[PDB]
């Protein structure tokens, strides 16, 4: 039509674009469905630049699987949001999405106008969330509780052994993280990775590790007791902000001009050394310094003759972790210098690897910042596990965040289904159709679970489709026998908000997705 | 070779029809998009992004064309949108259809000027008509406004969330009233900041008693939570700034160089103590911040933010009532950041945000939009934009109109009453424009999908009785409905410019007779 | 962006149309173009038009079909209406103009009700039944059912209207000459077939000097002399004028000398004897299109006989009928009974063109021929085209009967009758008929457009004057009084039959074109 307006423009139509979009997701869900579920397979990507992936979390796939179909890109965005919200189940989220739209299509393919079904969805989610709200299990921050949940989450990505090794570190971090009210996960979580010696030996360090080393050979590699200097003011030379052209007349002055120029930094370092010497009058104690900017070699020499450990050019967030590590008082002005401003560590050495240098912080009495040092055999795997790690953490932060918890492995969805299928047309009737498919779409999670597990779908669903008695249980599908399972008893759990948001996210996605007619493209050349 | 060398020209009826046709297209491509039963459209921007939106303006604002009057039609949409927000759901669809019949006298060899002449006559009665059939409303009563707003918003996808936005729109609108104009206080929708954050749910988005900043404390030692802070808006930078006169120094003696470097230290510290002398708590500036001073301001345990956008600084200033300063020595305590009920900086999830709540009687506010995805969010706020906009228009005029086409038929027969009493050749144009009006409820029928002809005739038949004027068309039942119970109520001024714009479109395109291309300048 | 999806790649490159949009919009507009293409077409005030064909041939025209014939239109439904009137023209003659006007108008309001939401199917029925009702009410408007078979004056007054419509300038001459033509032809091969008329085109000597002959012509050369005998004795031979060569390859053979002499000699004498036996029958003229023996004409001059040449099958077919003499594939037998007979035959020179003249006086009734004189061959081709239309217009008149009032008044009555019938329909279709009733105004509306006066009150007074049964008064032809004229005294009448079909035909075109909704077009 508007092709009249523009020849080069492109338009779809109500019937046309509708099918296109559902076709688009139907393909999209097909690829990703292999993944979620511990039996699922992570995927490897190759850049046109030749880089390499080994990932399973779909958002990474979607963000990096170069596609042009718009709805997918739209779906990609919310999935990325979900990644910025919780991290996994984005897997399920899209699988929820297209499958809903597929079931949605079935009825409009019967000519049903979509507007009605949306309202059915509107009612459907409400009842579901109503059920969702009540069914979450209020659980304390028992170490094991989260431990199982961490293992519950972490198995989604890696070896059973690998996550199990990983499981201990994250939870203890979580334990060593809270100030009993509010986590931010940024400072206290240091994720550093080394191409070193294994995948499994990746470990929590009770202290901190640094991405660089001292710039002087005489610099002490290892120190028993560390007294910490946290700072950012440059001890490299600097010349003042005003144009300040000087001359001299004598080469003697030239040297006199040599010494004068250095004198300012000379005092700066001098203030610290006296403080160090005011502090470390003992020979046994070792003194360490950290700068966010760089340091003069002459200053380096200044410390060198005093055998002073100092570090330069730190990322702006590290000092927070340092303050969260040693209780050191991060400062700029060294004239206002106090020993109480110091930080203290029980042990420091440096670790040299490859060509780089890595530095080690050890033995805080009550460390409040820790580090997930990632030991790596292979670069992609480090990147690979890291996503699994950050996912695993964000699972826990919500897990602690919510004093309740959802038993995982889709036992909820059947519970959603039966309750939702147990809805009379208290609706205006025509909506009961959309509700029916809405409930129908929910069973995909175990379906693909059995599918990813290889067990036949239809029979297993019917099997687990047995609420037993008055204790019609929250029953999961066994991930290795395809059988009814108490996720709670077996300790398979999930974040309530995860379950919360995804339903909300998908629903809003769905209704608008169904509520477009043609896809316009009339843009400038 | 004479005139302009390959610049095309055309004249007369072919031009006339061509403009007639294109608008017919122009209106047509959107006729699906009005009404509580409307559709919702998603667009390809040329550079890859996606916008999904029902508001016609952006749709047309996102439309590239070659024929001019369409682009001429384009701006008309955005103009009324700019002035009114919505009706863009309808105005153009009114417009082209007006033109659609407007052509019908071109074959009547009637010179358009008279046809214009009747039009100006026609609108005059139309405006007079609506004023007669308008209804003033109290502005203090919240619930009717909320009813008005949902009446105003039960057209867009946020329909499921009417309760939230209605109060949401009302609250921000009410809290923006700048009374230093005497009793001529004026609200602003640019101090009505809108912040869209994905994640969360619609229910999580809320009106914040203050401002939200996508920045962080410069230093950890500054507290991230304060009840009643004092806030400083330093328009100037916090550091040493050029001696503007290409200044130069010639030192000769050794100590001089070291001396000067302290002096900049001294100059900076100077700034610090001037700040603290007013015992402030929070530091905000559009420029950078010296960490060394920030050490000092850390040393004073005084919260500091650097490089903040100016409009926000104003709204921040409008949040806490303080006034921005570029001169620490000339800083004045009348601008102490008092009016701060709570200071905080939360973690949204990968982002710190600055939380400024419970000002006493704040005039500035930002709405926090927390949803699924920004295109969803961006769609929402556009609807919010319309929602708040009409409210101020309601705050601009208390007189209301019943829409749903009810008013439309009211004028329609009214002009018919005028038409038969206004004998002459111009009569036939006059009724024709009345004939044009009838389509909007008709269009509503299709968006519902009902027996349009029968319902319309009955509605006209229904509106033949003078006793009833609020009889309009329900969105969903597609049945004749008096508006009083239905409650789809609208600002009169919304409809005024609607017709005002509609008819302006008509005359402008009608005088056209010619096309000229290839200007080359 | 840059990548929408297709739910059906069924097409390797073609045009599929759907959603009624083309039907509701594109189908209509194309039709509206055709109306705009030929809106000016009909009218004594309607002016002619010229177009060049794809083969760069000139065509000045007022007849829609012929110019329509010159248009390779590519819209499908365009052709439908095109071929519709095309056959309609094949059926009646003028009216092509009218039916197209009917076509657009019927279409023009149709989408309006379609856009108003009236059912396409119901639109079809209402459009259908109203037309049927129109047929019902049509006959009651016949006035002055002119009957005189073989008078010149009646039909001259009659056929003028066809002439005036497509030639407003020269009615008197053109009227008399075809009236001269029509009266000259009687029911002989069955009731004055149009093809019984031949036309000759001669440049120069402007239209006033154009004439009509009670005989027939040939613009061809001659072989011997040129004479007329009032008792013309004609020989007709589809056979080429020479010794009958065997179709089989029969090569003459000799064995001895004396063959050669007698061989050439004998051939001579027999052809002479052949032509002699023809001459003894007194036939002073022999005719053939076929190959001519040279000594024969040598003999033909020797017995002073006229010869006719290279005539196509039609030409002799015409000529055979003119003289009533049977053409002879057999060369020899100049049968008395099957022999030519003409008032006068000769050659004349007109416009520096050799002209073979068969001046005839035929009581039994003859297939006559008309002389076209004037400057522009394009005018001739136009003028004959209008000239032909009257002939068919006459023949259609000659079919049954019943001249009706032209000049739109009848259709003014129609609409009134239809509109009055409209309120007695009642139902959602009542509008459909009412709009269809409204449609007919286009013709006088077009007439006023070609008249160039304000139509609407012209219609109104015409509407006003028709409220009193004034069935014979209609639109005038005058800028001075753009009000009205009484057609009957003006003699502006027309065929019952001609209008009847087109209305049904125009009816048919619309219901067909309205019928389709979604379209498909493979690449050219």
């Amino acid at each position: 039509a508007v092709k009249t307006l523009n020849p080069k423009a492109e338009v779809a139509r109500a019937q046309a674009a509708l099918a296109v979009n559902i076709s688009a997701a139907r393909g999209l869900q097909d690829v990703l469905r292999t993944n979620l579920g511990p039996k699922g397979t992570m995927k490897m990507l190759v850049s046109g630049a030749g880089d390499i992936k080994l990932t399973k979390d779909g958002n990474v796939l979607l963000h990096e699987m170069q596609i042009q179909h718009p709805t997918a890109s739209l779906i990609a965005k919310v999935a990325t949001a979900q990644d910025d919200i919780t991290g996994d189940g984005t897997t399920s989220n899209v699988l929820i999405i297209g499958e809903l739209l597929k079931q949605a299509d079935l009825y409009i393919s019967e000519g049903l106008h979509p507007r009605i079904i949306t309202e059915g969805f509107e009612a459907a989610k409400e009842k579901a969330l109503q059920f969702l709200e009540e069914v979450k299990v209020s659980r304390e921050m028992d170490r094991e509780t989260l431990i199982d949940v961490a293992r519950t989450s972490l198995r989604t990505k890696v070896h059973a052994e690998l996550a199990d090794v990983l499981t201990e570190a994250v939870v203890d971090s979580i334990l060593a993280i809270k100030k009993q009210d509010e986590p931010i996960d940024l400072f206290m979580i240091e994720i550093m990775e080394m191409k070193h010696k294994s995948e499994t030996d990746t470990s929590l360090i009770r202290g901190l590790v640094l991405d660089h080393g001292a710039r002087h050979p005489d610099m002490k590699k290892r120190v028993e007791d560390a007294y910490i200097l946290t700072c950012n003011v440059s001890l490299e030379y600097e010349k003042t902000e005003v144009n300040s052209g000087f001359f001299y007349k004598s080469a003697e002055e030239r040297e006199k001009l040599v010494k004068a120029e250095r004198k300012f930094i000379e005092d700066r370092v001098k203030k610290i050394i006296e403080l160090k010497r005011k502090v470390c009058g003992d020979s046994d104690k070792g003194f360490v310094v950290i700068n966010q900017k760089g340091i003069d070699p002459f200053s380096l020499d200044a410390l060198s003759k005093e055998g002073i450990v100092a570090l330069r050019r730190a990322k702006r967030r590290n000092m927070e972790r340092l303050t969260l590590a040693c209780g050191g008082v991060a400062l700029n002005s060294f004239d206002d210098l106090s020993p109480d401003c110091l930080g203290h560590a029980g042990l420091v050495y440096e670790y040299t690897l490859g060509e780089e240098k890595f530095t080690f912080i050890e033995k805080c009495n009550n460390p409040r910042s820790v580090t997930l040092l990632i030991k790596g055999p292979n670069k992609h795997t480090l990147t690979q596990i890291k996503d699994a790690v950050r996912d695993g953490l964000r699972a826990v932060k919500n897990a602690i965040d919510d004093g309740c918890v959802v038993p995982g492995a889709g036992a909820v969805e059947v519970a959603m289904a039966e309750a939702l299928i147990k809805h009379k047309p208290s609706v205006k009737g025509r909506a009961q159709l959309g509700v029916q498919a809405f409930a129908d779409a929910l069973l995909i999670i175990p379906k693909v679970l059995a599918q990813n597990s290889g067990f036949d779908l239809q029979e297993t669903l019917v099997k687990i489709q047995a609420e037993h008695s008055e204790s019609g249980q929250l029953v999961g599908v066994d991930l290795n026998t395809g059988e009814p399972m108490v996720a709670a008893e077996v300790g398979v759990w999930d974040n309530y908000c995860v379950k919360k948001q995804l339903l909300h996210s998908c629903t809003v996605i769905a209704t608008n997705i169904l509520l477009v007619d043609e896809i316009m493209r009339a843009g400038m050349s | 070779l004479v005139l302009s060398q390959n610049t095309k020209r055309e004249s007369g009826r072919k031009v006339q029809s061509g403009n007639i046709n294109a608008a017919k297209t122009i209106a047509d491509i959107i006729r699906t998009c009005l009404g509580p039963k409307s559709m919702m459209k998603m667009l390809l921007d040329p550079m890859g992004g996606i916008v999904m939106t029902n508001d016609g303006n952006a749709i047309l604002r996102e439309i590239q064309v070659q024929h001019p009057a369409a682009k001429s039609m384009i701006e008309i949409s955005r103009t009324q949108d700019e002035e009114v927000g919505d009706g863009t759901t309808s105005v153009i669809i009114l417009a082209g259809e007006m033109l659609s019949v407007a052509e019908h006298f071109l074959e009547q060899q009637m010179h358009p000027t008279v046809v214009i002449s009747a039009y100006r006559k026609a609108l005059d009665d139309m405006i007079s008509t609506l004023k007669k059939i308008s209804i003033p409303v109290d502005i203090s009563d919240s619930d009717m406004m909320l009813n008005i707003i949902n009446s105003s918003i039960t057209t867009k996808a946020i329909s499921r969330w009417s309760s939230l936005a209605c109060n949401i729109a009302l609250d921000a609108v009410k809290m923006v009233q700048f009374e230093e104009n005497g009793r001529k206080e004026i609200d602003i929708k640019k101090y009505a900041r809108v912040e869209k954050i994905p994640g969360g749910i619609i229910e999580d988005s809320c009106v914040l008693r203050g401002v939200m900043i996508n920045k962080d404390v410069t230093h950890p030692r500054m507290r991230r939570y304060i009840k009643n802070p004092r806030i400083v808006l330093l328009d100037s930078s916090l550091e040493y700034k050029k001696g503007e006169s290409q200044t130069d120094i010639e030192i000769t003696r050794e100590e001089d160089f070291t001396r000067i470097l302290q002096m900049e230290e001294e100059y900076i510290q100077q700034l610090c103590e001037d700040i603290i002398q007013l015992k402030p708590d929070v530091v905000i500036t559009e420029k950078g911040i010296s960490d060394l001073a920030q050490h000092y301001l850390m040393r004073a345990n005084i919260t500091a933010i650097r490089r903040v956008r100016k409009t926000d600084n104003n709204r921040i200033a409008r949040a806490c009532g303080a006034r921005i300063v570029s001169r620490p020595e000339e800083l004045r305590e009348d601008d102490v950041g008092t009016g701060a009920g709570l200071l905080e900086i939360k973690k949204i999830g990968d982002e710190y945000f600055t939380f400024i709540t419970d000002c006493k009687d704040p005039k500035a506010c930002t709405i926090l939009l927390r949803g699924a995805s920004k295109e969803i969010l961006s769609e929402v706020e556009r609807n919010l934009q319309d929602a708040m906009q009409v409210c101020r228009n309601v705050l601009l005029d208390p007189q209301l109109v019943p829409g749903g086409g009810a008013s439309e038929m009211a004028v329609a027969h009214a002009l018919t009453e005028k038409s038969k009493a206004m004998t002459g050749v111009e009569q036939w144009p006059y009724r024709a424009v009345a004939q044009a009006l009838e389509v909007i409820p008709r269009t509503l029928i299709q968006n519902c999908g009902a027996s349009t002809i029968r319902l319309l005739t009955s509605l006209r038949a229904k509106h033949t009785q003078e006793n009833c004027e609020t009889w309009g068309v329900n969105g969903e039942t597609g049945t004749l409905v008096d508006m009083k119970e239905l409650g789809i109520w609208e600002p009169l001024a919304v409809k005024l410019q609607t017709y005002k714009t509609a008819v302006e479109t008509a005359v402008l395109l009608l005088r056209i007779d010619d096309i000229v291309s290839g200007h080359k300048k | 962006p840059k990548a929408p999806g297709f739910a059906q790649m069924l097409k390797e490159g073609a045009k599929h149309f759907s959603g009624l949009e083309e039907a509701v919009y594109r189908n209509i507009q194309a039709c509206k173009e055709l109306a705009q293409t030929t809106r000016t077409a009909y009218g004594p005030n309607g002016m002619n038009k010229m177009v060049i064909n794809h083969l760069e041939k000139l065509f000045v025209t007022n007849d829609a079909a012929t110019i329509l014939r010159e248009l390779e239109v590519q819209h499908p439904a365009a052709k439908m209406i095109v071929m519709a009137s095309h056959m309609q023209e094949q059926e009646v003659g003028d009216g092509t103009n009218f039916v197209l006007v009917f076509a657009g108008a019927l279409l023009e309001l149709a989408e309006e009700l379609l856009r108003i939401g009236l059912s396409v199917s119901e639109v079809i029925e209402g459009y259908e039944i109203a037309c049927r009702k129109a047929h019902e009410i049509l006959p009651n408007l016949v006035c002055c059912s002119a009957k005189n078979l073989r008078d010149i004056d009646e039909v001259s007054s009659l056929l003028r209207t066809s002439i005036m419509s497509k030639q407003y300038g020269n009615e008197v001459f053109l009227a008399k000459l075809i009236a001269q033509a029509c009266v000259s032809i009687f029911p002989d091969s069955g009731h004055f077939n149009v093809d019984n008329i031949r036309v000759c085109k001669i440049l120069g000597s402007g239209i006033s000097s154009s004439s009509v002959l009670h005989g027939m012509v040939f613009k061809k050369e001659t072989e011997g002399d040129v004479t007329s005998v009032k008792d013309a004795k004609i020989a007709v031979y589809s056979c080429p004028f020479d010794g009958m060569i065997t179709e089989t390859k029969g090569t003459v053979l000799i064995k001895t000398a004396e063959e050669l002499m007698n061989f050439s000699k004998g051939e001579e004498n027999l052809m002479d004897a052949q032509v002699k036996a023809i001459a003894d029958t007194g036939a002073n003229v022999v005719v053939t299109g076929g190959k001519v023996a040279d000594m024969a004409l040598h003999y033909a001059n020797k017995y002073n006989i006229m010869l006719v040449r290279l005539n196509s099958k039609w030409d002799l077919r015409r000529l055979c009928k003119t003289v009533g003499a049977t053409a002879l594939p057999r060369l020899t037998p100049p049968v008395l009974e099957e022999m030519g007979h003409c008032d006068s035959v000769y050659l004349s020179e007109v416009g520096d063109t050799q002209v073979v003249v068969f001046k005839h006086e035929k009581e039994d009734g003859a297939i006559s021929t008309i002389v076209l004189r004037g400057s522009t061959d394009n005018l001739m081709d136009d003028i004959e085209r209008a000239v032909d239309d009257g002939v068919n217009t006459f023949k259609v008149l000659t079919r049954d009967k019943r001249l009706v009032p032209g000049g739109g008044a009848t259709e003014i009555e129609l609409a009134k009758q239809i509109t009055s019938y409209g309120e007695t329909c009642p139902g959602l279709e009542q509008y459909a008929i009412k709009k269809f009733a409204e449609a007919f105004e286009a013709i006088p509306r077009a007439l006023a457009e070609n008249s160039g006066v304000k139509a609407n009150e012209v219609i109104s007074k015409l509407y006003a004057v028709h409220q009193e049964g004034n069935k014979n008064v209609g639109l005038d032809i005058e800028a001075e009084v753009p009000a009205v004229k009484d057609m009957l005294e003006a003699g502006i009448l027309d065929t019952y039959l001609g209008k009847y079909w087109a209305i049904k035909l125009a009816t048919n075109a619309a219901v067909t074109v309205l019928r389709v909704d979604q379209i498909i077009m493979a690449k050219p």
